[PDB]
């Protein structure tokens, strides 16, 4: 019978080599999660249609911002392979009132709240 | 031909963002810029909400880091006081 | 040439072979699944601390849905509306 | 269909932008019915904005009647001799002076389908292709198994 | 018969006006009619799909024409005026090669340029120069 | 064939093209020198095409052809 | 690391030597500079320019019409300055910018003739044995515009 | 540029003919590049319904 999966813990228990090769620090870890969708749930078992749903991913490739804490880290763990966690980094500082119009997300995870066009 | 484009930090469609979507397509010959276009209205507002929760998230997270600390030293001093008489 | 039954359902199926293609694009589907194994493994809070740091604003919204079920109730109905309708056999003198 | 309906090139009338524009509309023709239930919002129409739009764009000249033999209407004649004829059978105000700025906002060519999104009639500067354009020359115009 | 529908040779000529063109009793008769010109209608609204992918097929027939012919290939052209952020797309370029093939003659020549450059600076890994036409615009 | 000069201008975020057009030179050129079956074949192997093209076909084909149709350009 | 000259060793593309950055300078400024001492002259004839309007890219020679499918908002006769031009080409040069042409070198202006509908579109779903049969009838809004210049500045 | 309606026309459309030598070629090479310049593929005028195809002569 095909049932919902455990994941042993091993599994997301970071090696130096990965911190090298992705840009992580294990001290000081980030504060929220990009999520993007990039796998239907269609032909895919109801409890993982469930968790999009209540994670808020349901249109593909749309972006989601999702806080680091442990319970959101357990419903992004059965539905893995359907999405793309990305860290969200401030180059700058998190956008205050003025510039919180002027803003943008950069491909590379980052938020810079200085939206120009123009050559620089 | 775009994953080039998100190497290079370009997204990897350039219909995105971009100068191609996000300049204005006309104004005036006087010079007088247009009204803005209604996808770019749109566009701007999914990144006033997407910011808009960015900032509401964080203070979540560092209000429940500091009401942490503080129930840790409150039981701190709770736990010096109840060491006395 | 003939597979027996259907081709793709039974005990006999036409065989069906992994092309570089789908290697390459399941390959590649592993390795951004390796990176978000990477990504959930460091947690900012711990479980302890995220406990009730966000309950205010989880009953202040349930609080709106609650109050967005029971604020239903007929419409309000006017008297030029009914007049209105008068209208339909307005002329010019 | 498409394969059913007529279809046109896309076009100005007689260069409409080039020089000046031209207002393409000549006539109008509202036919609105005294007592009459069906030109209702016509009539309220000629008491409301008919004066406000026939002092906004002076090159038409509107006629308002009375009793058409069969439908309130607008008689739209452009300046190449086009007819549209839209019927203002119940309508309110507000379709009314939509329909009415639809009329003035277009040329008298037809509403049949457009083949191209796009006329031009000078379309080539560096030259149209033909199979010479790139292909090299040979020495005396010789061609291949030529002897001298 | 106490009222009874007088305003059927309306309906009927609704549906026949878009049969005539066809061919045998599918033209004039009013069963078949109706089942071939429902069958024409849906046609139609799938064909708009179908004429978006036929469009981008001749323009890509197209283009590799004419840069098959400048010694480049589809690839090369279009891979290539990617990187160096000349955002043509296919309707573009397909018109200059028809129209406007010095233009044309250019994009390839830029394109094959570019090309040797991000492979020549791909070459040489390591710390060197980056190419000339390799240099990327930043926007801020 | 390809003969431009490419450049970019100093801040490098335009690309200027400098194509002419080659004339082509006079050594390269040369002086100018100064039944209904049966009539199938004869057509078709005139104009490299098969005998199809040129049979005839029936009234109610010919009468949908537009003879008024709209030109451009 | 010396190698003979078999069949496999040199691959068959050819050997082109990027040249060196110095001379090439050289070189990009001699372009240049004929290029903008064509334009202050006018030694061009007529120009073309690609445009990115609407959403989609038109090749746009001057004296000309563009339809487009949606309703502009602007009076009928009243000129625009279309922005976004990224190629502008002539009979002896180009200039195709990255993505986008500057708006102090290429100026680009249109009209807006005519606000129409199109010919009424028809939408009809069917799904068989089912019952299922749908028709809607859409009309689109479109404006024809005409693009009166296309003028060029030497600002190289 | 600058010709009269029918001769560009004319020169645009009108057909170019091929030689293409087949000795020691395989038959596959030698169909390949025939049957595109048979086609119009090696047009930018290329329509499908065009008939603009070339001619070729493989000796």
């Amino acid at each position: 019978k095909f049932t919902r999966s455990r994941i042993p813990e091993k599994v997301f228990q970071a090696s130096p080599e990965d911190h090298e090769k992705y840009g992580g620090d294990p001290q000081n870890p980030h504060k929220l999660h990009i999520v993007t969708r990039i796998k239907s749930t269609r032909r895919r078992p109801y409890w993982e249609k469930d968790i999009i749903k209540m994670l808020g991913l349901e249109k593909a490739h749309t972006p989601q911002v999702h806080k680091n804490i442990p319970s959101v880290n357990a419903k992004l763990k059965v539905v893995k392979h359907l999405i793309r966690i990305k860290p969200l980094k401030l180059p700058q500082g998190l956008p205050a009132e003025e510039n919180m119009s002027n803003t943008c997300l950069k491909s590379t995870g980052e938020l810079v709240v200085q939206w120009h066009l123009k050559p620089v | 031909g775009g994953q080039w484009r998100l190497q290079q930090g370009l997204a990897a469609n350039p219909s995105g963002y971009g100068p191609l979507t996000e300049l204005p397509d006309w104004s005036y010959a006087d010079g007088r810029p247009a009204p803005p276009m209604k996808g770019q209205l749109r566009r701007k507002a999914e990144r006033e909400t997407f910011a808009r929760r960015v900032v509401l998230l964080s203070q979540e997270m560092d209000a429940g880091l500091q009401a942490w600390q503080l129930r840790q030293q409150k039981l701190q001093e709770e736990q010096r006081k109840q060491e006395n008489a | 040439g003939r597979i027996p039954g259907r081709q793709w359902i039974g005990k006999h199926r036409r065989p069906r072979f992994v092309s570089l293609r789908a290697k390459q694009n399941m390959i590649r589907r592993l390795e951004i699944e390796a990176e978000n194994h990477y990504w959930l493994s460091m947690p900012y809070m711990t479980r302890e601390q995220e406990r009730g740091h966000a309950a205010v604003r989880r009953r202040e919204a349930f609080e709106a849905i609650k109050a967005a079920a029971t604020s239903k109730f007929p419409p309000h109905r006017f008297i030029a509306d009914q007049l209105d309708h008068l209208n339909v056999t307005k002329k010019w003198s | 269909t498409a394969r059913g309906t007529p279809s046109r090139f896309l076009a100005s009338v007689l260069h409409n932008g080039l020089g000046r524009y031209v207002q393409q509309l000549q006539r109008l023709s509202f036919s609105v019915s005294r007592d009459g239930a069906s030109s209702r919002g016509a009539r309220e129409f000629v008491e409301r904005e008919v004066i406000d739009f026939a002092r906004r764009n002076p090159g038409v000249v509107i006629y308002v009647n009375s009793r058409p033999c069969c439908v309130p209407r607008v008689v739209a004649e452009y300046l190449n001799g086009a007819v549209r004829e839209e019927s203002i059978h119940c309508k309110s105000v507000e379709e009314i002076s939509t329909l009415v700025q639809k009329l003035a906002d277009q040329s008298g060519l037809d509403v049949i389908r457009i083949r191209k999104p796009f006329h031009t009639d000078n379309p080539s500067i560096q030259g149209q292709w033909h199979p010479f354009t790139n292909k090299p020359t040979t020495f005396r115009g010789l061609r291949p198994r030529e002897v001298q | 018969l106490r009222n009874r529908v007088t305003d059927r040779y309306f309906r009927i000529q609704e549906v026949l006006k878009h049969a005539r063109h066809f061919r045998g009793r599918k033209n004039r008769c009013y069963r078949l009619a109706v089942r071939t010109v429902i069958r024409a209608f849906v046609k139609c609204t799938k064909a708009r799909y179908l004429k978006k992918k036929n469009m981008r097929t001749l323009w890509i027939n197209r283009i590799t024409a004419a840069s098959q012919e400048h010694g480049l290939k589809y690839p090369a052209l279009i891979g290539n005026l990617v990187k160096c952020q000349v955002e043509l797309n296919r309707k573009v370029l397909a018109d200059l090669a028809i129209y406007e093939p010095k233009t044309f003659k250019s994009l390839a020549a830029l394109a094959s340029r570019r090309r040797h450059e991000g492979f020549a600076a791909a070459l040489g890994d390591g710390k060197e120069p980056e190419g000339i036409f390799s240099r990327v615009v930043q926007y801020h | 064939n390809c003969n431009v000069e490419l450049a970019l201008t100093s801040d490098g975020r335009t690309i200027v093209c400098y194509h002419p057009s080659v004339d082509i030179p006079y050594e390269h050129t040369k002086p100018i020198p100064r039944e209904e079956g049966p009539m199938i074949e004869q057509l078709s192997k005139m104009f490299f095409t098969t005998k199809h093209r040129w049979y005839p076909h029936g009234r109610y084909h010919r009468c949908r052809k537009n003879l008024n149709p709209p030109k451009d350009r | 690391g010396y190698v003979p000259k078999t069949s496999l060793s040199s691959p068959p593309w050819p050997e082109v030597v990027l040249p060196d950055p110095v001379e090439e300078t050289r070189h990009h400024a001699e372009v240049v500079k004929k290029v903008n001492e064509m334009i202050v002259t006018g030694q061009y004839g007529r120009l073309f320019a690609v445009v990115h309007f609407a959403s989609r890219q038109w090749k746009v020679t001057s004296e000309d019409l563009i339809l487009i499918g949606n309703e502009l908002d602007l009076a009928c006769g009243e000129r625009i300055r279309l922005e976004k031009v990224l190629l502008v080409g002539a009979d002896n040069f180009t200039l195709l910018g990255k993505p986008l042409l500057g708006k102090d070198l290429v100026r680009v202006e249109a009209t807006v003739i005519e606000k129409t509908e199109s010919w009424p579109r028809i939408i009809m779903r069917f799904r068989k044995r089912k019952n299922f049969k749908k028709k809607r009838i859409v009309t689109t809004p479109q404006t024809v515009l005409r693009i009166n210049s296309i003028e060029i500045a030497p600002c190289l | 540029s600058s010709f009269s309606r029918a001769p560009q026309q004319w020169a645009t459309f009108a057909r170019i003919w091929y030689l293409l030598d087949g000795k020691m070629q395989p038959p596959g090479k030698l169909a390949a590049m025939a049957s595109i310049r048979l086609q119009g593929l090696h047009k930018p005028v290329y329509h499908a319904l065009s008939d603009c195809g070339d001619h070729v002569v493989i000796m």
